[PDB]
């Protein structure tokens, strides 16, 4: 898209109608005449454009109004309202801009932010620019959270997020202009190599992939048009539904063979019945010939009955000889109809044991995409975010994704090596209790108006609790934490001193011997300047490989690479790193997934802030005190870095509206 | 609205594979066993029809008679009349067979012949006698 209409698209907003969010801030506009609605929408879309076309400087309200043409710049208060809504909710003036108007000398309100991952950092940075006192508590010795970059010498490799999924409507696009990210595209081409070490031939690769895509499309049919979403009082997973769909294909192949050979027997029997007339007729002909000979033997002159007998038997014999010919026409019509059907039998198998291995690799992709075995994904809901995907190529970050959190951390109060241990929220405020990760006896108490929790879903899931809430989180929240899925996905970084792979290929697959090991080192990434290959561990393999030492793992990696490239082209690696994210106590997994029995509605439950009970009974109902952000809290963009970031922007707007007031609603 | 082409997915089949834990591998096994049943029933009727074919070697070539190319005629010689009455006695009303016996009479004057000699040759009685057999 293009123009002001393109700014709305790049801000994930409809250009020609008003969202639920802005109906709430502008209930006068939306309930009023469409002429003002179109004015409003134009003011919104234009202001977004201004910010988007240059996001390295703050977009002040005045700069906005100066560049607004009439009649749109007539209502000066509407323009100030729109600009203030966009600024508050992080649609403009978010990230790392130079600020025209420097910060107010003295702050208002005090917020404690648990975690300095991207969601935390994005909120912290907004809150501070709104005039609040913000402190982040971070368990690790570095910022970024699940954005984690390895750096040694000139080796650089991401252990966490690696790709930016498109810039069409993606908030990272704005960040990539503010921070120096070396964004390099990913060429979709992915050569596969079976366990032996030899490339899967192109004819196979296209057919299995298209079956994979058809199998998926087929489960959607089971889900929607057949409503196959509960089986034995339990929710159906994607994985179950795939087995059901594969079985029914195997079944139809047998159904198809049975009726084919049943057409063979139906006509072999029709032949048998024909050959039976022909034996019996050729015996009748044999006898009747004999009788014609004997009758013919009586020599003339004959009386007329003896003459009749010759003429008679002759008529009778040619009649029977005519039947036996009509029945050898028919015998040929069928001896061909048979050899025809023998010539064209149907498919012998649905998929060979070689095919279902290559199909298993395409399932390892899907298991990688959702960081979980397909047996845990909700059949109905696992792809509920597909409608909000961004447009464009997927990219990687050549200088390491960490440049982004590190950049956002500039100018913020971050206490590292500070493990939050307990969160107390009351009608009058909050106190957060943390310890030092190096010596746990050293204890800290932080007092604040509000806590913004960005603890990973895996941490919130931990029993017994790594973090205690006082009072406990309500059942509606903890149940959402149970129902949701927090998956797992690991990486092996292989640092060589020579590039020996095809450098025109960003990524290539390895097909697994077994179904159960389909995720074990199934995919390799060539993303970086230096000679670094990156190897994925997905599905059920991920959780298993964490209990295997690094040397065994890098070993299995070397064997696979030698199989493809030859035992002589693959040197020992200089440096090796193996992630274990489920083992990491500040992650306990990689990212969330729509578990069977869950839905995207749970992502909304996770984002709902907590309001404590009154300290004095009969006192008026209080303000909300505990807020939640993070990738597990944003329904339309879960499990991504852009999704985390957006959730931080969201809570910062929500918290500011609470503690500073929203003056844009009159 | 419909399953992708070449996918087969009917509601009745899905219940049949979801009924228990192994309802998949039984339903498949029954068809696998039912197929080998049919494959060897082929081997059997194909073996039977191999024997029947052996019996027909030679066909009926030795038992064939030369075709009597013979111009028609409309004059009923006495012998031909007597052939006719006997053909009526053994063939009922099958005018093609009767014309084929006499040879030089076509199917129509055979038809005509029954009315022409109906009384003189008791052609009624001859058919009544033929009816009894």
């Amino acid at each position: 898209p293009s123009g002001v209409e393109g700014a709305a698209f790049q801000s994930r907003l409809p250009h020609d109608r008003m969202t639920s969010q802005e109906a709430a801030c502008f209930p006068d506009i939306i309930s009023g005449p469409q002429q003002t609605q179109k004015v409003f929408l134009f003011i919104r879309n234009r202001t977004l454009q201004l910010w988007l076309d240059n996001p390295k400087i703050q977009l002040t309200f005045e700069a906005t109004l100066q560049q607004l043409e009439a009649p749109y710049n007539s209502d000066t208060v509407l323009v100030h309202r729109v600009h203030s809504y966009l600024e508050r909710h992080g649609l403009i003036n978010f990230g790392i801009y130079k600020r025209i108007k420097p910060l107010p000398t003295k702050k208002t309100g005090k917020v404690i932010i648990i975690g300095s991952g991207v969601s935390g950092l994005a909120a912290a940075r907004q809150l501070q620019s709104f005039g609040m006192d913000v402190t982040l508590l971070e368990a690790r010795d570095r910022v970024g959270g699940r954005v984690a970059t390895f750096r040694k010498g000139n080796y650089v490799a991401d252990l966490g997020a690696m790709v930016v999924t498109g810039l069409g409507g993606n908030p990272m696009a704005v960040v990539s202009k503010q921070v120096n990210m070396e964004l390099a595209k990913i060429k979709q081409k992915c050569p596969l190599y079976e366990a032996n070490g030899q490339a899967v031939p192109k004819e196979k690769d296209e057919m299995v992939e298209q079956e994979f895509n058809r199998l998926l499309e087929a489960t959607s049919y089971l889900s929607h048009q057949l409503d196959f979403n509960v089986l034995n009082n339990k929710p159906v997973s994607l994985g179950q539904a795939l087995e059901v769909v594969i079985q029914l294909q195997e079944k139809h192949v047998k159904d198809e063979q049975i009726e084919h050979w049943k057409k063979i027997v139906k006509t072999q029997e029709e032949l048998k019945e024909l050959l039976n007339k022909m034996v019996n007729l050729k015996e009748k002909i044999k006898e009747l010939h004999q009788q014609y000979k004997e009758a013919s033997e009586v020599k003339p002159p004959r009386d007329i009955t003896a003459e009749f007998l010759v003429k008679s038997k002759h008529r009778d014999l040619t009649a029977l000889c005519k039947e036996y010919d009509e029945l050898a026409e028919t015998q040929g019509k069928l001896e061909e109809k048979l050899q025809e059907l023998e010539a064209n039998p149907p498919s012998d198998v649905y998929l060979s044991s070689r095919d279902r291995q290559i199909l298993d690799w395409h399932f390892a992709n899907l298991e990688f995409a959702n960081a979980t075995p397909l047996s845990t994904l909700s059949l109905k809901h696992w792809d509920q975010d597909d409608d909000f995907e961004f447009t464009g190529s997927h990219l990687t970050v050549r200088n390491g994704y960490s440049c982004v959190p590190v950049a956002l951390a500039e100018g913020l109060d971050i206490k590292l090596n500070t493990a939050v241990r307990q969160v107390r929220y009351t009608a009058s405020g909050c106190e957060v209790i943390a310890v030092n990760t190096r010596s746990t006896s050293q204890t800290f108490i932080y007092k604040c108006d509000a806590v913004l929790c960005t603890l990973p879903l895996g941490v919130l899931k931990q029993q017994p609790p790594a973090v205690q809430f006082v009072p406990p989180l309500p059942e509606w929240k903890t149940s959402a934490v149970q129902r949701m899925g927090f998956g797992n996905l690991n990486k092996v970084v292989l640092c060589f001193d020579r590039v020996f792979w095809d450098p025109s290929v960003n990524l290539f697959g390895h097909v697994g011997s077994t179904t159960a090991s389909r995720g074990e080192l199934f995919l390799f990434w060539n993303l970086y300047k230096a000679p670094i290959l990156l190897a994925l561990v997905a599905g059920e393999a991920a959780g298993i490989m964490e209990n295997i030492s690094d040397d065994v793992i890098v070993g299995r990696c070397l064997a696979i690479l030698k199989g493809i490239f030859g035992s002589s082209a693959v040197p020992q690696p200089k440096e090796t790193v193996v992630s274990r994210w489920r083992a990491d106590p500040w992650a306990r997994g990689s990212y969330s997934y729509v578990a069977a029995g869950s839905s995207g509605n749970d992502y909304d439950l996770m984002a709902q802030p907590i309001t404590p009970g009154p300290s004095i009974p009969g006192a008026p109902q209080p303000i909300p005190r505990l807020f939640f952000a993070g990738e597990h809290t944003i329904r339309n963009y879960p499990a991504t870095v852009h999704g985390a970031l957006l959730s931080g922007l969201r809570e910062a707007g929500r918290i500011a509206d609470q503690f500073l007031g929203a003056m844009y609603t009159l | 609205r419909k399953p992708p082409k070449g996918m087969f997915l009917s509601q009745e089949d899905v219940e049949a594979v979801s009924a228990n834990a192994t309802a998949a591998t039984t339903v498949l096994r029954q068809l696998d066993m039912e197929l080998v049943s049919v494959k060897r029933q082929i081997q059997n009727i194909k073996q039977t029809n191999s024997a029947l074919k052996e019996k027909l070697d030679g066909g009926i070539e030795p038992y064939r008679l030369p075709e009597v190319i013979q111009k028609c005629n409309a004059r009923w010689t006495t012998e031909e009349q007597l052939l006719a009455v006997q053909a009526i006695r053994k063939y009922g009303r099958d005018f093609q067979a009767i014309s084929d016996v006499i040879g030089n009479k076509s199917v129509v004057q055979v038809k005509n012949f029954f009315v022409n000699y109906r009384r003189r040759f008791n052609i009624d009685e001859v058919l009544q006698e033929w009816e009894a057999e």
